[PDB]
């Protein structure tokens, strides 16, 4: 009932290796299984370029 | 013994203050290109 997404914010400013590790994460805390999902296809595809 | 410090440091927060407004207020109006802080004196080159 709840599906996740990411933020863009130009303001913003960080490490880059902060995006290549929630790249790890989010693989191993998110569900995108054949019966239900967390998140939206494009922050899959976000998930997966990090 | 760091009151240059401490004020030309107080002033790098403001600038940064400063520029997230603006950027949030107008997007794409200022672009900002340095920023120089030195005592109570700050300094900004942009391209408008």
């Amino acid at each position: 009932q709840i599906i996740l997404d990411l933020k863009i914010d130009p303001g913003e400013r960080m490490d880059p290796a902060v995006r290549m590790v929630a790249g790890v994460v989010g693989h191993l805390l998110f569900t995108a299984g054949g019966r239900f999902t967390n998140l939206t296809q494009n922050m899959a595809r976000q998930l997966d370029i990090a | 013994n760091s009151t240059l410090i401490a004020n030309s440091m107080h002033n790098m927060a403001i600038g940064t203050l400063m520029q997230r407004e603006v950027g949030r207020e107008q997007p794409g109006v200022l672009t900002f290109l340095s920023e120089q802080y030195v005592g109570d004196d700050t300094l900004f080159y942009t391209k408008l």
